[PDB]
C-alpha cells in the first residue's frame, strides 16, 4: 500500500513553489521533499497516489516531468 | 511513565539534512499529549502547554527543560542510534 | 543553516494546508505527521515561523507553533 514516487522536473524562478504545491496538494501524498544536489527531484511518499495523474499534471502545470522511481 | 514501553513516534526524515538520534514525548499529568524526533547533543524550542520551552539533548537523548507545573517532555535514541 | 519547524493544524483541509506550506519559499520538505496526520513537518531556509502561522490561520483554520529546531549538520 505504501508508495514512494521520485519525479525529475524542470525548475526559472518560483517553479519550486509551483511544483510543491501541485504535488503537496495531490490525493494520497503524505510527503513532498525536493532531492538532489539541484532540488530538481521530487520524492512523493502516501498511500493510493496516482502517478499517472500526477505526471500529466505536472507536464501541463510545470513543465517537462520524468518518473524515475515507483516502489511499493 | 516507561518510555521503553510508549509506542514510537509517527515520523518523516527530511532526506536533505541527518537522521535526528532521538524520540520526544510530551505528557500533561502522566497523559501522553504529543511526540515527534529531535537531535543528540542539541537544542529546540517546544510548545509545552502555555510556555515556549528551550530543550537541551545530551549525547544519550535525555532531555532538560523548565517545563511548567503536570508537564514533561522526555527523549530516548530511536532504533539502533 | 536550515530549521525543521512542526504545526499542528485543524485540517480537503489537510491538501489546502500542504499546498500553502510547500509553496513557501525556501522548503525542502512537507510531511503530514501524526497518527491523525494532524501535524505538518517543514524544513528549509529563510521560512518565518511567525509568517506562515499568519498564512495557515488565514488559509486553513486553527494552526499552533508545536517545535522549531535548527539542522544539526
Amino acid at each position: 500500500l505504501k508508495q514512494k514516487i521520485v519525479i525529475k522536473v524542470a525548475m526559472g524562478n518560483n517553479c519550486r513553489s509551483k511544483a510543491m504545491a501541485l504535488v503537496a496538494s495531490t490525493g494520497g501524498v503524505d510527503s513532498v521533499a525536493l532531492v538532489g544536489d539541484l532540488r530538481d527531484k521530487i520524492e512523493v511518499v502516501g498511500y493510493g497516489i496516482d502517478p499517472i495523474k500526477l505526471i500529466s499534471a505536472l507536464r501541463k502545470k510545470v513543465g517537462d516531468a520524468e518518473l524515475l522511481q515507483v516502489e511499493q | 511513565i516507561d518510555l521503553s514501553r510508549e509506542r514510537d513516534p509517527n515520523f518523516f526524515d527530511n532526506p536533505g539534512i541527518p537522521v535526528p538520534e532521538c524520540f520526544w514525548f510530551m505528557f500533561k499529568n502522566n497523559v501522553r499529549q504529543d511526540d515527534g524526533t529531535c537531535y543528540s547533543s542539541w537544542k529546540m524550542d517546544m510548545k509545552v502547554g502555555p510556555n515556549w520551552v528551550h530543550i537541551k539533548s545530551d549525547d544519550n537523548c535525555n532531555l532538560s527543560g523548565d517545563f511548567p507545573p503536570g508537564w514533561i517532555v522526555l527523549g530516548k535514541k530511536r532504533p539502533g542510534f
